């Protein structure tokens, strides 16, 4: 494939999960730069807010 | 989302190829206290966004260490192995959060990842430097503002 | 879903102590080919009957693995290591699925139980001997007739 | 606790997941013998039938 | 020296035929906190007296852990499973070590048997079931008394 | 093979060994009854005493 | 002998710190399919020469793997990540050897370094890439000529 | 301390290992460029040879 994906994208996500029996969603806004290997987001916590767990290990899957 | 790793032209690269159709790909997250993690994400294409269905699934955490106890300062930058296993690319990453009382809490890291694109050329053997970080975030972290910096190369 | 094991009396049951509130368990499933599933229950009791929500996730499997490829024949019986972690009640067990052509592929269990019931007697370090098997099933295990028989113990 | 388990308890079960991306739903009804450490029961796949996976490795989280 | 293992019947003894000519096994320790170690032991026999050749090589134990600190209590009773792997018999353990403070430390035990007697009968896939002791000691354990029992068994 | 172990056998050993740096030596004479699955051993250390590690990791390498 | 990698100014360099007493390495190596290794090394100087007293000991590789059957044709480059473990530097690697078939065989690395020289200043978590090759060898390995290139880094 | 390791160093070294249960002494001599990061030897087997397995596990061990 020839990439068309542009030196500038958006970003939408949505993360549900369960750790150690705590349940949460999170919504993910953002934007990035593919060819600049760089990317950013404001993540808010839907359900499940306070997170009784470490944000950090969630982080790598945004 | 490794589409967004600079990728130099003489490795292929394995995720600006995957689309329009996209990509998905699956991780376990193995840390050495006995936390068990697996993180998986569809990603999909729509204009100039991309989606992201995100499922994450944690388990086997003591409840006094380091994760549930919200001792984690941030994850130190990292240098993924990508090559194939079994035909699908595979990322192996040693990892490491750092802790409060500064000490080092390791993560063992396997991300397989599958492109729904037809005729996606493969990569050899090659690695991707990471540096991920938050970059700020309230007090509970209901708020939180992520950035990822990310590398392609091959070594030496 | 633990509280069938026979208990003998000096190993406190903490099972059939964890009623009428339930118990829930998590799992994490390690495959030596890099599988990794996570399977979760949260167990209840209405009447008579116990119900079962479970989970169960898996990732990372060889595409040609014995597990996609539908090799295994039956999971060997086993000796689970029952004691106290962090504490928490754990279960490790080394486990091996028996595949076509004679040979073993092994996987490590750890399963964390967790009572909702106040004032459980927590046990020892024990043991806890299982045997599960699939007594019959249809050409495409659509349907099938499952079997499991297990016996805590002391060891020697 | 006194436990009033009694010798023989009925079972039902859900069970949903997801496998190398193949999304399925699992229903079980069975009963057991809790004091002989005995159950057994009737496992049917409601969605994502047929697996494309060995169904061996869900066997004990029933 | 699984020669002093009860087996029954049923279960072909690799150990008990590995004679005259005798059998060696080589054995991996990995603990939870990092430290390996590596066992070694050529079994002969002269008469009536089996001879052992170990060697034992131990590294990166961390320094304020439970084993540099001499913390250890005993091993627990495990139960040994016992396979073939790509035609070497095998045996896989979930090991653990009681610890000061009432608190365990595992272990994984993976042992490799080969004998060097020739038309031994391999057994199946089957479980060894294990307890060895310090009886007594001197306050350094410059002088120690061991013992061990063992059982081979089909488990159920 | 038709084993000729007998009922009652001794048993001489021999440990060379070294733990995170420390080098030690051990020797071992026990007995024991192979059919009934029970040893014992008086062992000692020759070298490197006293050792600054547990030695229960040492004990089932005997 | 990590002497042997350029270390930036920036970076506390732990191995050219350790002379003239020395230090020492200790290194598990864990290969996928069930075989592990113990190295160890105790690095000495005189005059201008580096002296190393290495032992090596391996088990539980498959007769039939890639190791006892020869199939390896390199190791691929590599970053080590340095940290702390209880006061100890060690290293951790995700390693992998590239085989014949055009396929590849994980191995993870964790070293442990000891120096013996007073007042050495510690380094924080860091990485070092490497590259380690055989550029020529006769038949049977009898004879080889091995070369290396290590750089050290803060990643980013 | 103030590192007077010179820009060019020699290496002497000797390896005694067991793979296996096959036994060996590999001998080596070398040199390299510290602050380069760079070494190279030459890599003799003086005792089990030829070895039996692939010599590459052996190699970051030198
Ligand atoms: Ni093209
Ligand atoms: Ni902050
Ligand atoms: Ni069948
Ligand atoms: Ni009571
Ligand atoms: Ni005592
Ligand atoms: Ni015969
Ligand atoms: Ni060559
Ligand atoms: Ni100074």
């Amino acid at each position: 494939p020839m990439s068309l994906i542009k030196p500038e994208m958006k970003i939408k996500l949505l993360m549900e999960g369960n750790v150690n029996g705590h349940q949460f969603v999170i919504e993910g806004d953002g934007k990035g730069h593919p060819f600049e290997g760089k990317q950013s987001m404001d993540l808010v916590v839907k359900e499940g807010a306070p997170l009784p767990f470490a944000y950090d290990i969630l982080t790598t899957a945004f | 989302n490794r589409v967004f790793a600079k990728y130099p032209d003489h490795i292929p690269d394995y995720f600006k190829q995957s689309f329009p159709k996209g990509f998905s790909w699956e991780r376990s997250l193995m840390f050495e206290d006995g936390g068990v993690c697996i993180a998986t994400n569809d990603i999909t294409l729509k204009g100039d966004t991309f989606f992201n269905k995100v499922r994450f699934d944690g388990v086997n955490f003591p409840p006094n260490g380091p994760v549930m106890q919200k001792k984690t300062l941030k994850w130190e930058a990292s240098t993924e192995k990508m090559y194939l296993r079994d035909g699908v690319l595979t990322g192996d990453i040693t990892m490491a959060l750092l802790l409060k009382g500064d000490v080092h809490y390791r993560c063992d890291f396997r991300t397989t990842y599958k492109s729904r694109q037809e005729g996606v050329k493969l990569p050899g053997y090659h690695f991707v430097d990471h540096c991920i970080s938050i970059l700020r975030h309230d007090k509970d972290y209901n708020e939180v503002k992520l950035y990822e910096h990310a590398v392609a190369h091959s070594g030496l």
